[PDB]
């Protein structure tokens, strides 16, 4: 949520 | 856990995750090659004929070379996630957890990876392809004279452990798996994780570092060194935040709010 970025790297 | 099979699978994992390998960069460091030599960084002219010969930018030196750090850790947070992906039980957290462990986790690991790249002289940069020496490093102006010289101090230190590449591997797991983040919603499982790997990283040392006994504790007590960077660059980049009125990698930015 406030890490867009790092979240999408995740997925 | 099969603790020999995990120290090859994450071996296997490091290898295709990082493409410049402390046995490769070693080999390029000691002219044990393969050449020709790295392109040698010095001064600001070599600094230039090196751009030509060969591959916002400023054209003032400190900041060029500090854009350039930036990239190259976009790059490594990147590489560093896909390698927490093959970490066992990693993408079965939390995602939120996943996420925490990333944001703290990167600087240690960065440091920690970073050191495979240098000596007491220089570190290799663009992939290898050039040398950028300690000493220009240090004489960039105010405030960037001291961004790398700290990243060099612990490199010497760490480097005298003689880790590989498989040593390696294991460590930067165990360092992904840190129970001990700010925020972390379910601590037990990524601990759970962390004793597997530790086993596998211990059993791994004492098989190939039979000479240095207690290597895995002389590792583990790195990381007050470590830590110890990470604050030293956190307060530096406040300074360069007062100082500099420059722009900062959306991804770092994330990794920095909060921290
Ligand atoms: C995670 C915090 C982050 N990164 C670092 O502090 C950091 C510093 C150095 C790093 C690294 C990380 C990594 C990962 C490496 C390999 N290096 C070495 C390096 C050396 C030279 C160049 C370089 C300079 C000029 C032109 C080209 C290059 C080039 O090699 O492309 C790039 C990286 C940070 C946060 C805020 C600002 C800057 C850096």
């Amino acid at each position: 949520e406030r890490h867009k970025i790092l979240h999408r790297l995740l997925q | 856990a099969d603790l020999r099979a995990l120290a090859k699978h994450l071996y296997d994992s490091y290898i295709k995750s990082f493409p410049l390998t402390k046995a490769k960069a070693r080999a390029i460091l000691t002219g044990k090659t393969t050449d020709k030599s790295p392109f040698v960084i010095y001064d600001m002219n070599s600094l230039m004929m090196g751009e030509d010969k060969i591959k916002e930018q400023s054209k003032e030196v400190a900041i060029r070379i500090f854009q350039g750090c930036q990239f190259r850790s976009v790059e490594a947070v990147q590489e560093i996630t896909e390698y927490a992906k093959s970490i066992p039980g990693f993408v079965n957290l939390d995602l939120n957890d996943q996420v925490t462990l990333l944001k703290y986790g990167v600087h240690e690991i960065i440091y920690t990876m970073l050191a495979s790249l240098m000596n007491k002289d220089g570190v290799l940069i663009s992939e290898g392809q050039g040398f950028m020496t300690r000493e220009f490093l240090k004489s960039l102006r105010k405030p960037f004279g001291d961004f790398m010289e700290p990243k060099f101090e612990f490199a010497v230190k760490f480097n005298a452990l003689e880790l590989d590449d498989s040593d390696l591997a294991i460590f930067i797991a165990v360092i992904i798996l840190s129970g001990d983040r700010p925020g972390l919603l379910n601590v037990k499982p990524i601990e759970d994780i962390q004793d597997n790997l530790l086993q596998a990283l211990e059993l791994q040392l004492k098989l190939n570092h039979p000479e240095s006994s207690q290597l895995f504790a002389k590792l583990l007590q790195k990381m007050t060194d470590l830590r110890q960077i990470v604050t030293e660059h956190v307060q530096l980049l406040q300074v360069i935040k007062k100082t500099e009125t420059m722009s900062l990698h959306p991804l770092l930015q994330e990794i920095y709010k909060d921290l």
